[PDB]
């Protein structure tokens, strides 16, 4: 969640 | 954009900026993208995958400042949000990692070439630099991998291209890099992309030309040793563009 992949995922 | 330094939209008029509203109505950034015509804009589907609908987002174009208008701007609904049907995730690796889309103004227009508003050339079919070919990454994502707030002015640095083989190494990200991404880092690993990067362009000078070689995709961390920043590679996926973009 604090890198690249993850943007806007509900689950961060 | 670990490291690198602070820029304006002039220097990558492409580069649009994707947002978030939110039941609500508070608005916040999600990714880069780049146009690539002017009722397209070429994002990544991770972006999107947990907000899947259309209405949820707003597109800016001639945009340098994250959260304050910058002169010249221009706003867009996006009227069709296309996301890769073959789209997977591992751990870490994104599969796939490709979105289109499609931007239509309040008013019904799309985008309008500006100084601050053109268009990127997309790269020939499997024409990709050879490997530490320096090319170029922009965006509004974190300056440190443990910040919690963006930069609110635009970032780009330079990173170069890491060879396949190089990449599938076990101790860079071994099976994780398929040949339809592409690895970019710097040699004493000091800049790279990072969280809120995502979306946005590696652009590689192609026999002079500057064209759209990657969308940034996944990585470890950010700026670590071993641990390229790893793109979508965009010369693999010239017919689903082309298709795609009706």
């Amino acid at each position: 969640c604090s890198a690249r992949g993850l943007e806007n995922h509900a689950a961060c | 954009i670990i490291g690198g330094e602070f820029t304006t939209i002039e220097n990558q008029p492409w580069f649009a900026a994707i947002y978030r509203r939110h039941r609500g109505g508070s608005v916040t950034y999600v990714c880069g993208g780049s146009l690539i015509s002017p009722c397209w804009v070429i994002s990544a589907t991770h972006c999107f995958i947990d907000y899947p609908k259309k209405e949820d987002y707003i597109v800016y174009l001639g945009r340098s400042r994250l959260n304050s208008n910058t002169q010249g701007e221009m706003k867009f609904e996006v009227e069709n949000l296309i996301l890769h049907k073959d789209y997977s995730a591992d751990t870490l690796a994104h599969h796939n990692d490709i979105a289109l889309l499609k931007i239509r103004s309040k008013e019904g227009r799309c985008a309008q070439p500006s100084r601050t508003i053109q268009t990127i050339a997309l790269p020939s079919m499997y024409n990709d630099p050879q490997f530490g070919t320096s090319c170029e990454i922009t965006g509004f994502g974190k300056e440190q991998s443990t910040d919690y707030l963006y930069p609110e002015q635009l970032k780009m640095t330079v990173v170069k291209l890491i060879s396949h083989r190089e990449c599938q190494q076990p101790h860079y990200y071994g099976s994780e890099v398929t040949t339809k991404m592409l690895c970019a880092a710097d040699p004493q690993w000091k800049t790279d992309s990072c969280q809120g990067d995502s979306g946005g362009p590696l652009v590689c000078s192609l026999q002079g030309r500057m064209t759209l070689t990657g969308i940034v995709s996944w990585g470890r961390g950010c700026a670590l040793k071993d641990k390229p920043g790893v793109y979508t590679r965009v010369s693999h996926f010239l017919p689903w563009i082309r298709s795609h973009t009706k």
